[PDB]
């Protein structure tokens, strides 16, 4: 129950439960498959 | 013609027969089983030597005399040197096991005496010094010899006072732990099956003992007239469902 | 539910009262196996003996004390009780300890209540109003060194601010590393020849630190902190024999030497009433 | 803003109340539970396991020997032991039953008292155990004893005898700390015929005695035990 | 509901007003059996005479007192009122007692309110703020000996902490051992020739102990505790004659010697108005 | 957090008010009731039994 | 609404609205009718 | 009604109403029947 | 007026609690979000990127 | 959720543990690519590492 009118006044947000490290761990242009050779 | 009385336990390449048993206790009514995945944490596949480790090792014999106070063995310590069980033990980082314990003591229908055979999960001993003196490692790792409660206090060792279970509780209440009596007039063996009991799924076999087996004379031994005043007590123990994990170099432990 | 059924004379070959205790069992014998009984009902459920109930009331687990005074020229705040820390631990005050050690492994959530009262043992014009700030400080956590260190910023560490005379209350989930807390541990932290022994190497929740936020007034004020702990959501495994001798140390089973006989000697014979 | 009124008791801390609190560790994930044999749910589960009674209390320092009730060969008509039934005191007090009863104020229910015989197998004996309900004195001779709850025990192959002290009471609860109005009786044991040892045998034989509660049992109104105290806080 | 029905002249052989009181009955005679009446309605239910209502308001049952002062060199805390205990009991202050003893057996739940106020009879700079800790202490319970014993840990015994000037309130279920509390008991605890007599051997709820949690300030502070008791969920059996003479003791029926006539003497004749 | 306002009378103790309170003895089980003849429910029940009047008050 | 778990913690009980004086006013073994003679 | 998000913050648990002493009172491997002989 | 009772902990400030508060700036409209590459949701996302270890610590 | 799957001996032409870090990627290698593993579950969600939680006290 929100007792207040504005959105800033609500409690903390709830877990992204998004999670996708590939923008950080695999930003390569041509896709690399694990097990296939790195450099062909 | 089956009696509660006669029994055979075959485990590995070794068999025990008793013709004067008094049933058998299975701690907390649970039988040893391997470690399920749902309970697993370490990602390593474990090693299950099976029949080469799950057989019966008979420790060296003790001698019950009228002055005996009782003996105490720790597991897996007592077996630290038995065959391949022991090797596996020093060579893996983690291991887990249940046991069948069979304590033997026969006499005649003229003797009297009664031993308590009890298994205590997590038996943390007390220092006889009091205060917060610790009990050094070696002292709580007697190996197959076990601890002799009628031996003298030593320094860095535990207290050996029987009315207090080596920890500040009374002998009389040890009966809350899985146990069985050997009453010469009834019984000649005691058998207890111990499931693996810990707060972690698998642990180190050398830095932590998870049960102490204790044999304590309670009604003093009384032999017939002009009989030799003593009887030997033998303890045979078999690891069951043993699993080892995290193999490597081979632990080096104090002393 | 019947507490006793009706039972009459017996002349059988079936004797429920003869057993063999050597087996390790406690055979479930009842009054009606050996006398003639009448029906009676239980009228009772055993509600108040549930382990949740047994361990579920607040017990005092710790009393400490800190003072508000001018720290000017104090070389060791910790030592002046300008703030005091508590190596957290639940087996120091002894009433609750005997209760928990009836079990080997225990698992539960904790609810803490902290009461703080002030004392002014020497001449003051008044009673000031102090705010206490107790902050959690787990292992490998920069430790407060003065009563007003950067530590107290507590940007990542839960801290509660309440007023002396009031009470603070919050609840912490079960923070154990394993599946249960060990009430006992017959092990070492490693196979060292001289390492310590028992539970202290396992119970390592880190510590809890308290301080007054207020600067000093002209008089000095003693604030004494009492921490209460209530177990909620209790789970207990493997019952053990109750503690008989007195305790000597946090975390070891050791009892004092030349202790006194714990079993009351009869004033009379075995035959005495 | 909703109008409220606060009642007497506001701000009090009652160690026995049960309410919600904010978690200091928001979002923390506890370690998974694994299976451990032995879970206890009720103290009523454990007081049904029997434990030994130091009946032979006559020593002067605690010894393994106060658990042993001695028996003499060839005595006739005589008395083996006697005790009142204040389960919160005296012999009972250090037993697990005694020890738990002490966490509660009131108890009601039946008790199970058993004796296991340890003499040579070629000996024999007949004993009588008698429960005397409140209202009479501890019996002074078997004749007196045998008129109340009793069991003739014949020592045989079957080593233990289980006597039940059936709940005999006006008032439905008794105090665990000994008090009169609420008192429960006496328990005595006498030779019915007599212990007889085989040839080549000699001396005393002993009985071990246990106590546990019947499924009948009720304990209520928790309190603090006289069995543990302290003078300064312990430290590590 | 009619309070009176309409009734007119009568000339009968059926006389409801002649009875025989020797029988032990009180025949239900009404105005309309002997005069001519008109209809009237009751307009009333008898709500406020229900026993739940009669015994259901808070009554003061006990006033005690404790003080906060330096215990240094006090050989007997109990004796210095460093803390004080109350052999619990409900028939000591007399207003509520006469009300309860209108019945023989009574059964109910109790709601306690505890008011604590402080006094500073001799020169103080200020009024300190003290927290009281009243803790239940049932029979066969280690008893507090000093004002700061292990007892006060109260790990298994319900205790409430509130501030002086405030009030504490909690409710205790019916703790009697039997089905009802005996307001009277014509018995003994056993057939002893010298044992006591009456209710005191039966009312044995144990006792309630109070203390201040605060250490001492420079002045002394008197705290006076008033316990109020309200019966809720009342059940009462067997009405008795009301108490006529004054009371002398908790739990005995005894009245004082050379007491005064309790029936008011007429100022005049039997014939007087 | 829901916004509240406290009214006059907050914190007072009125010996005649009737509200809920925490039980000090959580989970305790009272003794069963047995039957006892004579239960009274209203004081109006008993004032209908007649009793003697010391009319001759002149002593 | 009870906020508490135990029954002792609930407020006062509610009126018996039972009321039967005859156990006290007419405990006679043979029933007496008003108007009929007391002793026959 | 829970007012708080985490489970630790809820009140006490509710009675097991589990109760099974046999793991403690009868941990024997071959079942013993009351009335039948203990040792056969 | 609805009857209330306050519990232990009233008035405390726990830096880790999560409740509602009045907004000081009623009705204010925040700047629109635009898209920015790189959003992080969990610290678990970033500790999977490898970084160099100063293994040769001997300086 | 499985934290580790069961995996046994390998003698392949497909080597997941040889990579080229010069590319800037951190290849998602697991215990089961280089030792024999057993199944285990995560039992955990990563709740308390959410940035809302990290900056939210
Ligand atoms: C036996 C046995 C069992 C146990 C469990 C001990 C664990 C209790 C310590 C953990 C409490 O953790 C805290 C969490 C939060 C806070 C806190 N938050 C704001 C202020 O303090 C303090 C401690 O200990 N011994
Ligand atoms: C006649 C007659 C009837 C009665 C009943 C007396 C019983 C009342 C005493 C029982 C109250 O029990 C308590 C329960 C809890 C507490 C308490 N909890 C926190 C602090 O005190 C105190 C007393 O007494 N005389």
């Amino acid at each position: 129950i929100n007792y207040y009118k504005d959105a800033a006044s609500t409690s903390s947000a709830g877990q992204s439960l998004s999670m996708d490290p590939s923008k950080f761990t695999e930003p390569v242009k041509d896709l690399m498959l694990k097990g296939a050779p790195a450099l062909n | 013609g089956y009696s509660d009385r006669v029994q055979q336990i075959t485990l590995g390449n070794s068999t025990i027969t008793t013709q004067e048993a008094a049933n058998a206790v299975v701690c907390y009514a649970e039988w040893p089983e391997y470690l399920p995945d749902v309970d697993a944490s370490d990602v390593n596949k474990t090693s299950k030597p099976d029949t080469s480790v799950c057989r019966f090792y008979t420790l060296d014999s003790k001698t019950w005399t009228t002055g005996s106070k009782g003996w105490c063995w720790k597991l897996p310590d007592a077996l630290k040197d038995m065959g391949v069980f022991g090797q596996n033990m020093f060579f893996h980082s983690l291991g887990r096991s249940g046991y069948t314990v069979h304590v033997q003591c026969n006499a005649t229908k003229f003797h009297s005496g009664c031993l308590l055979v009890v298994v205590i999960p997590e038996h943390q001993l007390a220092s006889h010094e009091g205060g917060n003196v610790s009990v050094k490692y070696t002292f709580t790792h007697p190996g197959e010899r076990g601890i002799d409660l009628s031996s003298a206090n030593e320094v860095g060792g535990p207290v050996k006072d029987v009315l207090y279970n080596m920890n500040g509780t009374l002998l009389g209440n040890l009966l809350i732990f899985p146990h069985q009596f050997i009453n010469l007039r009834t019984n000649n063996t005691a058998t207890i099956v111990i499931p693996y009991i810990n707060s972690v799924p698998i642990d180190s076999m050398t830095r932590h003992n998870n049960v102490s087996l204790m044999v304590i004379p309670i009604a003093p031994l009384t032999v017939p007239t002009g009989a030799t005043p003593s009887l030997p007590i033998t303890v045979t123990i078999a690891p069951m469902c043993t699993e080892f994990s995290g193999i490597r170099s081979k632990s080096i432990v104090p002393q | 539910t019947v507490a006793s059924i009706s039972s009459g004379p017996k002349h059988t070959q079936k004797v429920p009262i003869l057993t063999a205790n050597e087996t390790g069992a406690t055979m479930p014998v009842l009054p009606s196996d050996s006398i003639e009984t009448r029906t009676t009902y239980m009228h009772f459920n055993g509600s108040e003996t549930d382990v949740e109930c047994f361990l579920g009331r607040a017990a005092c687990v710790h009393v400490t004390e800190i003072q508000n005074k001018d720290a000017t020229g104090i070389d060791n705040h910790r030592e002046a009780k300008l703030f005091n820390d508590w190596k957290i631990n639940l087996s120091s005050l002894v009433q609750l300890r005997k209760k928990l050690e009836l079990f080997t492994y225990v698992r539960f959530d904790s609810e803490y209540t902290i009461l703080a009262t002030a004392s002014q043992p020497d001449s003051a014009n008044y009673s000031s109003n102090l705010v206490v700030q107790a902050m959690y400080v787990p292992p490998g956590a920069p430790n407060p060194k003065e009563w007003d260190d950067y530590t107290w910023q507590s940007a990542s560490n839960p801290s509660v601010f309440f007023k002396v005379g009031d009470t603070s209350r919050f609840s912490v989930p079960y923070v154990g590393l394993a599946s249960a807390y060990n009430c006992f541990y017959d092990g070492y932290s490693h196979d060292d020849a001289e390492t310590q022994y028992g539970i202290t190497v396992l119970n390592h929740m880190g510590s809890m630190a308290f301080r007054i936020v207020n600067e000093h007034d002209e008089h000095k004020t003693l604030v004494k902190i009492r921490v209460y702990h209530r177990a909620k959501h209790v789970e207990a495994w493997i019952p053990r024999a109750p503690r008989a001798l007195p305790y000597t140390s946090i975390g070891r089973t050791n009892y004092p030497k030349n202790t006194e006989p714990v079993i009351k000697k009869r004033k009379g014979d075995i035959k005495s009433y | 803003g909703l109008p409220t009124t606060t009642l007497p008791g506001s701000g009090q801390f009652l160690t026995t109340d049960d309410r919600q609190s904010p978690s200091a560790l928001p979002n923390y994930e506890p370690t998974p539970r694994i299976h451990i044999p032995g879970k206890v749910h009720n103290l009523l589960e454990i007081i049904q396991v029997d434990t030994l009674i130091p009946m032979n209390n006559t020593h002067t320092k605690d010894e393994v020997n106060s658990y042993l009730i001695p028996l003499n060969a060839n005595r006739q008509n005589e008395q083996v032991f006697g005790t009142n039934l204040f389960i919160g005191d005296g012999v009972f007090k250090t037993t697990l039953l005694g020890e738990i009863v002490q966490y509660y104020t009131h108890w009601s229910g039946s008790l199970r008292f058993s004796l296991m015989y340890t003499g040579p197998a070629l000996s024999s004996a007949k004993l009588i155990l008698a429960y005397t309900p409140p209202g009479a004195r501890g019996p002074q001779d078997r004749r007196e004893a045998m008129l109340g709850t009793h069991v003739v025990w014949d020592i045989g192959l079957q080593s233990t005898i289980v006597m039940t002290i059936p709940w005999t009471s006006g008032v439905q609860f008794r105090y665990t700390d000994p008090d009169t109005y609420t008192s429960a009786g006496f328990l005595s044991c006498w030779y019915q015929t007599s212990l007889i040892l085989p040839p080549e045998t000699t001396g005393q034989v002993y009985l071990l005695s246990f106590i546990s509660a019947c499924p009948d049992f009720k304990l209520r109104l928790m309190k603090d035990t006289q069995t543990i105290s302290q003078t300064v806080a312990l430290t590590e």
